[PDB]
């Protein structure tokens, strides 16, 4: 009933499409409350004052429940770094919101040579230093698949989260995987869904057979998790 | 732990041909080495690194003295000197090779060698490795920040860096010369430079630094037959001044003090990041 | 005389950190505001790749606004390989960036709004904000294929055409927004006039005020001739700051002739609308007068707009290696540059990109001079700053 | 009911005089300033002289902002013959023009700072302004050929280049005169926006306020498209003083598109900086701002420079014997126009100057108004006028 956007190397892109769910909105702040968010909320706000400096700092609160963390680590940045290991401190949950904080995403294109941090170069997700208990892929996930994971943590239907909390297991994505284990695998039927949830066109079917546009492929993960022949859970067979 | 790895011996040394010294950042150990090869026929290329008029590094094949010459002196920002190894011995046909690298360098070469996987006719042909001595390097804009910002010394007009006395050095086109203290360079470094076990280059066959030396001379260990042959060809043809370590000041045991410093510091970090779950070479 | 430090600063976009030189009285003598996220580094891993990876890439600078960039870049490009986009083309890309900025505006007033709007309001204002943000969100959607980061700005146009029925259902729900933002106007507008915050503290007259000129290129688009990039420069922190302050600081100083620029609605109010009231109330209100122009402009391109006419340039992109292409947008937050070099292979040579909050940093260091350092944030606020946008 | 008369007005340059008719309480109901120079009529006894010597005689309109003439001379007989100076040469010509012009408004703060730098403080603050204006002269010395007077600002462009060395001591002596610059601008403009001489006497909020417009043709340099000298006319001083007072004045009354227009450092910032605030402490201000422009675009001209390119054009001096050329610059008191028609052997025909103070002038007799006379040489020093130049 406590959770928190902690927010690291991202563009908030993700925390958008959160508030992308206009109506549902209100009706998630209302069952649970919001302790930190920078974005949001002035939380939390802790003075410190000596003869010479007034330092008024904003930290992330104990007791969160579930934590979104949206974006990368940067390890050449001190802070980056204490922000992560203090969300894993302090959440019982926490949740790899975007391919960013999930497995590295845009970010992993990273170098440096760029001014005005020339050190900064090294991007990672979370997971590589923080255990991570659920994942959600794509840039950004959709809105309709955050409230499904949102509903799913406060109803416990961990059946339906077993999916995510797999993801959260592997900190590497690509438009790759489609071929590695899915066309090497002689397991692709040639369906064409993945080509369908790619958020930069980058797929394109040929033979029936997904096409990977390398130069056009960001690593969010969306492909992949769509592509019913990797994962079909058989809680999908239900329906009414 | 062991300081300078293993060696045969250590020397004071300096270039004789008074030329190299007046282009050199020490005493010239790397271009006087590169020139004896090519003038008597030890070496038909020569790996360095060469920069423009802003200070901006370019790995090279050098087959001519003049070529050694002009990218004689330090750079201190990242060049690549390996990435022309296989050029080196593929179009510009080189058979006698000589290589110069900073520590890690050094060990991607002796990694190179020992499983050549991806580099056909490349070992054999690899006559002369030098290394050089090195603490820690920078990414060009890193450097753009300490020399311009801080030393207030635009690159176009810098003549020559230098590292010593807890002070980095800019020497200006003009006659100007300005130091700065030393622990306002450290937030620019590479920082993958913080796991490095290498000072002194031990797996090279000739090492160089100017720490342990006064100013115009180098120290240089010898290590392995290779090198051991090459420099006594240099001695004897009257190429070098040599003065053993014993002898000149602050010596040797300033190399050990920082040797054993940089194997301290950074072992720290090796064992933090193994500690928070990042990984390490091994 | 004492130091004040507030980081992180809250209820904007990123991570930045307020230091101020101040009395004993509390007011600030000094200013000092920064970014200290971490610095991607985007424009320099761009080099290499071809130059359709561009837009692409450059749209996860930022969630809030990511039109914005895939607008400049494609801009860039287009002017180094000298291509002319379709005029339908044009039309959708301009509408696109709209509807990007129709749910930018609503969404600051939302951020801003536990300092301006009362508990009793809080509901009903978020429902109106909501429901003009969804409007806003679904224009991008339509045109730019995705209302994150839109896939359909290429170079050369834009890579689809809607169709009639959709062009007829985006109307009418320009005129909803129409309604809705007439709603929020008579609202807040009598608020920022009042000059005082919600639990009665009155602000100062003259909170805000600063000695910098504009940028501002368009009203609704963006217009490379209107402007001299040669005389952009971009200096470095130690410029603007103190030492120990300016080694923090992840961004670079933009200046037009010499001096720092505002960018942003007031920047856009006052070269189109002769709009010259200093502050940080002032820039809330063009802020919000702001929104009624973006719908009505529009409503204007989706009249004039033909559904079936060619969206994308059949010109190749090639370039010569050396022309520094220009592409310049006002996004929501004001003047935003992307610059491009692409050779004859179609790859990118030299990128570099100049963002609107980049430019806005220096100017409110100084802004929050004068005044009581409780008052810094709400000067900050004003200025809608988005970071992970400004750094990069 | 009583007339104050001020002969001669004190710390600035040249001989002026004040009329005013004030009421019983001491408010300047209405106000003269009007030059008594003896004029020497430059522009008369250039008519058959060749053009080569124009930049050299108008030079002595001024020993402050000789440059300023000289530059304006060449470019009014460049315009008459066609001639197009080489990119160096107008690169070395504009720097020579801002180092005049970082030597005067230090020079101008000097002439001001009785009344506004407290006495413990007049030390210290004279040795930075004569270290600034050392580096001024400097630049004027090494580009011109001389620092007062520089006979290297030729018809063609500039006759002699710089070296390699003495582009990198220019660079550096620039770094410096940019950190005086910053020490210099942090202590004024607090000064300046207290309202209050050094005495403790409190200025009136609305002192110097008048209704007349601006006209800049550029921020650092000059731009002759920029205005529309068809629009410009000379009148008479009857048209703006009494009978009495008129005849004394040895200035004619410029105006643009029928009115009185003032010219300037706030004129400038007006144009280009967005800055639109009224009165003579604005003036002030504005100045000290424009010191930070000018070394920034000395440098960046700096790096742009090609010391071994070409700096004089070929071409001759040679016109049809009708054209009237127009040569503009940003002189440090403002816009100053020169005219001229060369005929096919390259003599003068016809010569004119309509210099900057010339414009200020008029403005400041209506600026003096509504306020007490003890404030009235305050008003006249915010503009610095420079009257042998207004007079020439
Ligand atoms: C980043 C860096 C850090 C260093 N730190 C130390 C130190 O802490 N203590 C110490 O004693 N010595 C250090 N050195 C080495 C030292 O400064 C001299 O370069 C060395 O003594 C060789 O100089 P020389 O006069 O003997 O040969 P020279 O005649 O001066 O020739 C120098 C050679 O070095 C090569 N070179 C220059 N820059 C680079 C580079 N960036 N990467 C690879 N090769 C390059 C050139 O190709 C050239 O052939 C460092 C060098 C570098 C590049
Ligand atoms: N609006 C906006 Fe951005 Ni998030 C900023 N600042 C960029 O183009
Ligand atoms: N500045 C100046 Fe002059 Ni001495 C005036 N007024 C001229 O162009
Ligand atoms: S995953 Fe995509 S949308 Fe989410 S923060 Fe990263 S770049 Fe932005
Ligand atoms: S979703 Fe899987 S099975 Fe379907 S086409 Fe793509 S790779 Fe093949
Ligand atoms: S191909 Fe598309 S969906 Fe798959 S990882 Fe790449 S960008 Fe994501
Ligand atoms: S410190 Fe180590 S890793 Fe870094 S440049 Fe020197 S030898 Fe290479």
């Amino acid at each position: 009933v406590k959770i928190a956007h902690i927010h690291l190397c991202g563009c908030t892109g993700c925390l958008i499409s959160l508030a992308d769910t206009y109506e549902q909105l209100l009706d998630i702040l209302n069952s649970v409350e919001l302790v930190y968010a920078l974005t949001l909320v002035d939380e939390k706000t802790e003075i410190r004052e000596t003869d010479d400096k007034i330092l008024i700092e904003r930290e992330i609160p104990d007791d969160i429940d579930i934590a979104l963390v949206e974006g990368s680590v940067c390890l050449e940045d001190e802070h980056s770094m204490k922000d992560v290991f203090d969300a894993r401190r302090k959440s019982k949950i926490v949740v790899a919101l975007g391919a960013c904080a999930a497995t590295g995403g845009i970010t992993r294109f990273c170098r440096g040579g760029q001014m005005s941090k020339p050190v900064h170069s090294s991007f990672v997700p979370i997971g590589d230093l923080i255990k991570v208990d659920l994942a959600l892929p794509g840039c950004p996930p959709s809105p309709e698949a955050l409230v499904n994971l949102i509903t799913a943590a406060l109803n416990g239907d961990t059946e339906y989260l077993e999916i995510y909390a797999e993801l959260a297991k592997k900190t590497e994505a690509c438009g790759c995987d489609l071929l590695v284990n899915v066309i090497n695998k002689s397991l692709c039927m040639g369906c064409g869904s993945c080509a369908a949830s790619c958020p930069t066109r980058a797929i394109e079917m040929i033979d029936g057979k997904p096409n990977v546009l390398k130069e056009l492929c960001i690593k969010c993960g969306a492909c992949s998790l769509q592509c019913p022949r990797i994962r079909f859970p058989k809680l999908i067979e239900e329906i009414e | 732990m062991d300081p300078f790895g293993k060696y045969k011996t250590v020397v004071s040394a300096r270039a004789a041909d008074k030329t190299i010294l007046k282009k050199c950042q020490d005493g010239g150990i790397v271009s006087a080495a590169y020139i004896y090869g090519l003038e008597n026929g030890l070496l038909d290329g020569v790996i360095v690194a060469d920069k423009d008029d802003k200070l901006q590094t370019t790995p090279k094949v050098a087959t001519t003295v003049d070529e050694v010459l002009e990218a004689a002196g330090t750079k201190y920002t990242v060049c690549p000197t390996i990435s022309v190894i296989k050029s080196a011995v593929r179009e510009y046909g080189c058979e006698k090779l000589g290589v110069v690298g900073t520590p890690c360098q050094i060990i991607a070469t002796r990694k190179l060698m020992k499983y050549p996987i991806g580099f056909r006719h490349v070992p054999d042909k690899l006559a002369l490795i030098v290394g050089i001595f090195c603490m820690e390097n920078f990414p060009y804009n890193g450097m753009k920040t300490i020399i311009e910002e801080h030393c207030g010394i635009k690159m176009e007009d810098v003549a020559k860096t230098d590292i010593g006395k807890g002070k980095f050095w800019v020497y200006s086109k003009w006659g100007d010369v300005k130091s700065i203290k030393l622990k306002e360079t450290h937030p620019y470094e590479q920082q993958s430079c913080h796991v490095c076990m290498d000072y002194t280059a031990e797996l090279a066959d000739i090492s160089t630094g100017s720490v342990g030396s006064p100013d115009g001379w180098s120290t240089v260990f010898i290590r392995t037959a290779q090198g051991e042959e090459f420099f006594n060809k240099m001695v004897e043809a009257g190429a070098l001044e040599v003065k053993p370590i014993e002898e000149v000041k602050p010596g040797l045991g300033l190399v050990e003090k920082l040797s054993l410093t940089k194997k301290e510091k950074n072992a720290k970090e090796i064992e933090h990041r193994k500690e928070i779950g990042l990984p390490v070479p091994y | 005389g004492k130091i004040v430090e507030i980081h992180p600063t809250t209820r904007h976009e990123g991570h930045t950190k307020l230091v101020l030189k101040v009395d004993d009285e509390g007011i600030v003598e000094k200013g000092a505001y920064l970014s200290v996220t971490p610095v991607r580094g985007f424009e320099k891993f761009l080099v290499g790749k071809p130059a359709e990876f561009a837009p692409i890439a450059v749209s996860r600078f930022c969630g809030i606004c990511p039109v914005a960039h895939a607008t400049s870049a494609v801009e860039a490009i287009e002017d180094a390989c000298d291509i002319t986009p379709p005029k339908d083309g044009l039309l959708l890309r301009e509408l696109c960036g709209i509807g990007n900025k129709m749910h930018s505006h609503p969404l600051h007033q939302f951020l801003i709004s536990p300092d301006y709007v009362p508990k009793d309001d809080s509901n009903e204002f978020i429902k109106r904000v909501q429901a003009m943000r969804r409007i806003g969100q679904y224009i991008v959607d339509a045109v730019g294929g995705e209302a994150i980061h839109s896939p359909n700005i290429k170079v050369g146009g834009m890579a689809k055409q809607i169709t009639e029925s959709t062009k007829a259902k985006m109307y009418y729900k320009c005129k909803e927004y129409e309604k809705l933002a007439k709603e929020q106007l008579e609202y807040l507008i009598p608020i920022f006039e009042s000059r005082t915050l919600n639990d009665g503290t009155e602000l100062p007259e003259k909170l805000g005020y600063h000695d910098f000129g504009y940028i501002a290129t368009h009203p609704t688009y963006g217009d490379r001739t209107k402007i001299d990039q040669d005389k952009v420069v971009e200096y470095t922190p130690f410029d603007v700051y103190d030492k120990d302050v300016a080694i923090q600081s992840s961004t670079t100083v933009p200046t037009y002739n010499g001096r720092l620029m505002e960018v942003g609605p007031r920047a856009r109010f006052s070269k189109f609308f002769d709009f010259k009231e200093k502050g940080a109330m002032a820039l809330h209100i063009a802020r919000a007068y702001e929104i009624s122009v973006l719908v009505k402009r529009a409503m204007e391109i989706l009249d004039e707009l033909n559904v079936n006419g060619k969206t994308m340039s059949d010109e190749p992109i090639v370039g010569d290696g050396e022309k520094l292409g220009l592409g310049v947008h006002e996004a929501a937050r004001g003047h935003n540059t992307h610059q491009a070099v692409i050779d004859k292979d179609g790859n990118i040579v030299y990128y570099n990109a100049i963002v609107a909050t980049t430019w806005n940093i220096p100017v409110i260091s100084k802004a929050v001079e004068g005044t009581h350092y409780k008052f810094a944030e709400h000067i900050v606020r004003a200025y809608d700053p988005c970071i992970s946008c400004a750094t990069h």
